[PDB]
RNA sequence: GCGAAACAGUACCGUGAGGGAAAGGUGAAAAGAACCCAGAGAUGGGAGUGAAAUAGAUUCUGAAACCAUAUGCCUACAACGUGUCAGAGCACAUUAAUGUGUGAUGGCGUGCGUUUUGAAGUAUGAGCCGGCGAGUUAUGAUAGCAAGCGUUAGUUAACCA
RNA sequence: UUCUCGCAGUCAGACAGUGGGGGAUAAGCUUCAUUGUCAAGAGGGGAAGAGCCCAGAUCAUUAAAUAAGGUCCCCAAAAUA
RNA sequence: UUGUGGUAGACGAGCGUUGUAUUGGAGUUGAAGUCAAAGCGUGAGCAUUGGUGGAUCCAAUACAAGUGAGAAUGCCGGCA
C-alpha cells in the first residue's frame, strides 16, 4: 500500500512544510481536507492538490477503499536550493540562498504497513545469515 | 613548478585586515592551480654502472644453467628451412615436441628468412642473435632449440 | 578466571524504626541514622538496590551540647540575595527546628550522591512521640 | 629464479623519507630537534663558517 | 605515475568511525572528535583496569567488616585472629559468598574460636 | 551579540518546539455543503444560513 | 557440597552442576582434571593448605579473552601506542567429587 | 593533465594595459514513459516500452557530512567533554558468539595540535564533510652494507654498432 | 664513563633543600655551587597540583602481603590505657 | 639472567597503495567501488556474508614511486 504522490521541485522551504503537516500526519482525508482548504499557510492549496491527486491515482490507477485511508508519513525533502548575490551598505554583499521542496505522501489503508518493514528487514539480514552459514560447509 | 605556472605574482589579499590565511600568491603548489615542486622530474639517469666482468661470470652462470636445463634440444640448419612462414605445421612440430604453454627462444648466427618469416605471429615463441639475447630473454623462455654453430662460438668466447 | 561477585536486584524491603535522643549527641546519633539508611549494616548492600529503610527519630529537643557550644558555633543559610545570611545558635535551633539540624548534619555527613536525596528524606524527625508516623507498626531499635 | 619469482640477497636497506609519518619519528621535526636555523628552507650554512 | 588514493583513507576513517557507536549524537560522526573520544575511553579503560581491581578488595573488605560488626569484633581484630592462630589464607570476596551461601559461615564463626 | 561557539542542534529543535501550531475550529454548515471554520462564512458565502452575499 | 579451588592466585568457590573459566591450564578439551590446591570442601581445612583435598573437573573448551584496545598516548608530546589484547582462558566444569 | 575534454582564453572583472573560472558520460537500439486518470499546467500516478524504469532524459555510480521519519528502550529535582566498569529493567536472537540492542542506578572521570619552564584552559586552530596538500632529482663526495675482480688489477669517458 | 666512526639535539628552563650574591641576609624574585624532581615519568599522601613525601609501570587477571600515609562518618581500614 | 615509562632524539623490524615483469586464480553463476552485519588480527591490516552495482580484479615475488592526510587563522565543492 504505496499510493505516494511526488512533487519534485515546487519552490517553498519545506522547514516550514513539516511543521505544517504534522498537524496532518496520522489522520484521514476527510477531517483534513477542510481545515486544509481553510487553514492560512501557503503550502495548503499545494499539499490539499497532492492529496486530491494520490487519492484520486489511489482509487483509479490502482482500487483501494477510501474510507479508512489516512497519511502515513510527513516528508518534505531538501533538492538542490539556488543561490543569489543581495548587496549592501558600504560595497558589500552576501550570498543568499533560496529553498525547493520535494513532497511525497503516502496514504495507508490499515492499522497496519509498518511492521512487515521490519519483518523483511529481518529476513534479509536471514538471507545473510544462511549465506554467512554456507560458508563454513565447504568439505 | 612554482614558476613554470602562468600568473602575475601579486596578493589577492591585503596583508592586513583579513582573517583568512597569509596566501601571498594567485597561484600556490596547495591549491589546484599548480605549482608543484615534487612530481615526475625528466632528469634522472636512469642507468646504472656494471662492469663487464661480473656481466661476463653472469653470462657463463646463466648458459651454465640452460645446458643444465636439459631443455635446450638441439637443432640444424637444414630443419630450419622446409618451410616459407607457414606455422601451423611448425605448430604442430612445436606441440609435438611438448612446447605450447612456455615460451620458446630460437638462436641462430646465420638470419634464415624461413625461420623469420614463421615464428611471428605469435608471443609465445621467438627468435634471437646469439648477439643480442640478454639474460632476461634467456630466463624468459625457460625452453630453448640451441643450433649448432653457436656451441663452438660460445665455448670459445668463455 | 569468573568468581563473579552476587548482588540481589529488583528485591527491596525498608522497615519502621523507633530511635530516641535524650542521652544521644548529634554526631553518635547522625553516623548511627547514616550508616543505618546508607547499607553499611546489611550483609547484601547493593549500591544501587534501595540500600535503605524507613527511620523515624522522636523527641531531638532534649539533646545535651556541651555548654557555650549553642552559642559558639553558628548555623548560617545564605539566601539569593545579599546579606542573606541568617545566622542561627544552638539554643534557638533547639526551640524552632533541631530537627532539621541533624537533617542538615546527617546530609552533610552522607555522600553528595543522586540517590543520597531519597537517603535523607527516608527519616521523619519529630520532637514529640505522638503523630501519625507511629501507625505504622515500628520497630523499638534504640542506640542503633 | 624465475620472474615468478625472484628474491635479492640483503637489499633494500633503512630508507627515511621526512615528509609524512609521524608513529615512527620524520614527522614535522623529522629527526632534527626545533626551532633550528636548518629547519627553514636551504639550510646548512657554508661549511667554512 | 599520478595515483588518486582515495579508497585507503575513507577505509581508516570507516575503521575510526565503527571503534565507537552509540555516543552522544554529534560524537558518533565527528571523525576526529571521535577519536579523541576513543582515545579518552581507552585512558578511561586502563585507568579502570587499575581502579576497579584496587576498589574489589576495599567493598569486599567493607562488606565483611559491617557483618563482622554485627557479629561483635572487627575486621582488623579478624585478621589478627587469623593471624595469630589457624592461619587461613582467603580471599575477602569468598568470605562475603560465604554469606550468600548460608549456614556455611557458621562453621567459619566457629573455627575463628581458638 | 554573537556567541563564541556554534549553536547545538538540540536547543535548535527544542526551541523550534514551541512553534507547535494549534488546530483550526470547524462548525457544522447544514444547507451548504461544507465544514466551516468555526464562526466564519462558509465557501457558498452563506455565514449562519444567509445569502447575505452572493456565491460568485 | 561444594569446594574452593586455587587457580593462578586467585579462590573459586565451586559448588556442583556449575561451569566456569579459569586460566589456561594446559588442559586438552573434554579431558579430565583432578586439582589440588583447594580449601574448605566440607567440613573440611587444613591450616597452611588443605591437605588430602581434590575436585574433580572436565574441561570442554578454550578461549581468548575479549579483545581489548589498548591505545596508550601521551597528548601534546606525540605519544602514540597502540596494542590489542586477548587472554586465554579454559572453560570446564565440575563433574561429582573426589577426595 | 595546455588555463581550456564544451562555441576557451569563453563568460565575467576594470575604462585600459592586464586579470581570469566552472561544468563529460541515457539505454543495445530512444522505442525518450504511446493510451487513461487527477490537476490550469508543469507534473504525478497507472498502463506501455524495454533484459532491467535503483535503465525515465534529474540519466555510468551514488559514501561522508547535511535534513527528516519510524522498530525496541530510556528520559521532564537535575550540577554532567555526557564515558568506562559494574548494573538491573526492558526488547530480542547473532560472523553459537564467555549473544545482541537501550541503559534506572553505583564508583570514578576539568579536550586534540602548537610552541613550549610549564595549558583542561579565558594563547592560538579548527562549523562539518569530501577532495587536495608540502624531503624528489642531477653531478659528486663521505661512510656503511652487499656484490664482482684481484695484487702490473680493474674502469672505460666521450664515442660506434 | 676509555678509543674510532655515523647521526644529531642541546646554550629562552623551572621547583625545592643545603650554603651563599644582591636586595629589606623581602618577594612563587634574580643569579649561583651541591643534592633530588619535572621537563622526558604516571601512581598512592597532601582536597585539588611538574617539581613536595613514598614512589620508577609490558599487558591482563572479581589475588595476597606491605611503604608513605591513614583507620568517628562522608571515604577503606582499632581498639585499649 | 636482564628486562620490557619514555620527549626531542638514535637504532631495528614491519604493514598497506598505484602500476611493470612473470607465473596462478576468480569473474552476468556478477569484477571493481559501495553501503549493512553481531569476525580475524600484537599493530600497521586481512576476511566472510547478503542486497545495490554492472565489468575487471586479486593472491605471491621484485622494481619505480604525483607511495601513506588532523590540524598549516591551508585551497576547493556542498552543507549548517
Amino acid at each position: 500500500m504505496i499510493a505516494f504522490a511526488k512533487q519534485f521541485r515546487v519552490r517553498i522551504s519545506p522547514q516550514k512544510a513539516r511543521l505544517v503537516c504534522q498537524l496532518i500526519v496520522g489522520k484521514k482525508t476527510a477531517d483534513a481536507q477542510n481545515i486544509l482548504s481553510n487553514t492560512p499557510k501557503k503550502a495548503a492549496t499545494l499539499i490539499a492538490k497532492l492529496l486530491n491527486s494520490a487519492i484520486a491515482n489511489a482509487t483509479n490507477n490502482h482500487g483501494m477503499n477510501g474510507d479508512a485511508l489516512y497519511v502515513f508519513e510527513c516528508v518534505a525533502n531538501q533538492g538542490p536550493s539556488m543561490k543569489r548575490t543581495i548587496p549592501r551598505a558600504k560595497g558589500s554583499s552576501n550570498m543568499i540562498t533560496k529553498r525547493s521542496s520535494n513532497l511525497v505522501v503516502k496514504l495507508s489503508d490499515n492499522p497496519n504497513e509498518r511492521q512487515e518493514l521490519i519483518k523483511q528487514q529481518k529476513a534479509l539480514v536471514k538471507k545473510r545469515v544462511e549465506g554467512q552459514q554456507k560458508a563454513k560447509m565447504a568439505r | 613548478t612554482k614558476g613554470e605556472v602562468r600568473g602575475g605574482g601579486k596578493k589577492p589579499y591585503k596583508q592586513k585586515h583579513t582573517g583568512k590565511a597569509r596566501q601571498g600568491s594567485t597561484r600556490n603548489p596547495h591549491f589546484v592551480g599548480g605549482g608543484i615542486v615534487f612530481g615526475p622530474k625528466p632528469n634522472r639517469n636512469y642507468s646504472l654502472k656494471l662492469n663487464k666482468k661480473a656481466h661476463t661470470a653472469a653470462l657463463h652462470t646463466v648458459w651454465s644453467e640452460k645446458l643444465a636445463s636439459d631443455n635446450t634440444h638441439l637443432v640444424d640448419q637444414n630443419l630450419f628451412n622446409k618451410t616459407e612462414g607457414k606455422t601451423k605445421v611448425m605448430m604442430q612440430f612445436l606441440k609435438s615436441a611438448k612446447l605450447l604453454d612456455k615460451n620458446v627462444l630460437f638462436v641462430v648466427n646465420t638470419l634464415n628468412t624461413n625461420l623469420e618469416q614463421s615464428t611471428s605471429n605469435i608471443k609465445n615463441v621467438q627468435v634471437k642473435h646469439l648477439d643480442k639475447v640478454s639474460v632476461r630473454d634467456l630466463m624468459l623462455a625457460n625452453a630453448l632449440l640451441v643450433e649448432k654453430e653457436v656451441l663452438k662460438a660460445l665455448e670459445g668466447k668463455f | 578466571k569468573t568468581s563473579m561477585l552476587t548482588k540481589e536486584q529488583a528485591n527491596k524491603r525498608r522497615q519502621w524504626y523507633i530511635v530516641d535522643a535524650a542521652g544521644l549527641v548529634l554526631g553518635k546519633l547522625a553516623v548511627k541514622a547514616a550508616d543505618l539508611i546508607r547499607g553499611k549494616n546489611k550483609v547484601d548492600f547493593t549500591p544501587n538496590q534501595d540500600c535503605g529503610d524507613y527511620l523515624i527519630i522522636i523527641n531531638s529537643d532534649q539533646v545535651v551540647l556541651t555548654g557555650n557550644k549553642k552559642e559558639n558555633e553558628f548555623w548560617y543559610h545564605h539566601s539569593q540575595y545579599i546579606g542573606g545570611i541568617k545566622k542561627v545558635s544552638g539554643r534557638d535551633m533547639l526551640k524552632k527546628q533541631s530537627d532539621k539540624l541533624v537533617y542538615n548534619a546527617v546530609k552533610g555527613m552522607l555522600p553528595d550522591n543522586r540517590l543520597s536525596r531519597r537517603w535523607i528524606t527516608k527519616v521523619h524527625v519529630f520532637k514529640g512521640d505522638k503523630h501519625n508516623m507511629e501507625a505504622q507498626k515500628p520497630t523499638t531499635l534504640n542506640w542503633s | 629464479l624465475n620472474q615468478l619469482k625472484s628474491v635479492p640477497k640483503a637489499r633494500n636497506h633503512k630508507t627515511k623519507t621526512l615528509g609524512r609519518g609521524h608513529g615512527s619519528g620524520l614527522g614535522k621535526t623529522s629527526g632534527r630537534g626545533q626551532k633550528g636555523q636548518k629547519a627553514r628552507k636551504s639550510g646548512l650554512t657554508r661549511p667554512g663558517f | 605515475m599520478r595515483i588518486k588514493g582515495g579508497k585507503q583513507t575513507r577505509v581508516r576513517r570507516k575503521k575510526w568511525l565503527k571503534q565507537a557507536s552509540g555516543s552522544f549524537g554529534t560524537r558518533h560522526a565527528s571523525y576526529k572528535v571521535a577519536k579523541q573520544t576513543v582515545i579518552q575511553a581507552a585512558k578511561y579503560a586502563y585507568r579502570d583496569r587499575r581502579n576497579k581491581k584496587r576498589d574489589f578488595r576495599s567493598l569486599w573488605i567493607l562488606r565483611l567488616n559491617a557483618a563482622l560488626r554485627e557479629q561483635g569484633m572487627t575486621y582488623s581484630v579478624f585478621i589478627n585472629l587469623l593471624k595469630k592462630h589457624n592461619i587461613e589464607i582467603n580471599r575477602k570476596v569468598l568470605s562475603e559468598l560465604a554469606i550468600k551461601e548460608p549456614s556455611k559461615f557458621n562453621l567459619i564463626v566457629q573455627k575463628v574460636k581458638s | 551579540a554573537v556567541q563564541q561557539r556554534r549553536s547545538s542542534k538540540h536547543r535548535r529543535d527544542k526551541r523550534r518546539s514551541h512553534d507547535a501550531l494549534t488546530a483550526q475550529a470547524l462548525s457544522v454548515c447544514q444547507k451548504c455543503g461544507k465544514k466551516k471554520l468555526f464562526h466564519r462564512v462558509c465557501s457558498c458565502g452563506m455565514y449562519g444560513d444567509l445569502r447575505v452575499k452572493k456565491a460568485y | 557440597m561444594h569446594a574452593i579451588v586455587v587457580c593462578g592466585s586467585k579462590q573459586y568457590l565451586v559448588h556442583e552442576n556449575d561451569t566456569f573459566f579459569v586460566e589456561k591450564l594446559e588442559a586438552p578439551v573434554g579431558k579430565e582434571i583432578q586439582l589440588d590446591k583447594v580449601l574448605m570442601l566440607d567440613e573440611k581445612i587444613g591450616a597452611p593448605y588443605l591437605e588430602k583435598a581434590r575436585v574433580v573437573c572436565v574441561v570442554e573448551k578454550h578461549g581468548l579473552q575479549r579483545k581489548v584496545n589498548v591505545i596508550k598516548h601521551i597528548s601534546q608530546k606525540h605519544h602514540l601506542k597502540k596494542y590489542g589484547h586477548r587472554q586465554p582462558y579454559t572453560k570446564l566444569k565440575v563433574v561429582r567429587f573426589v577426595h
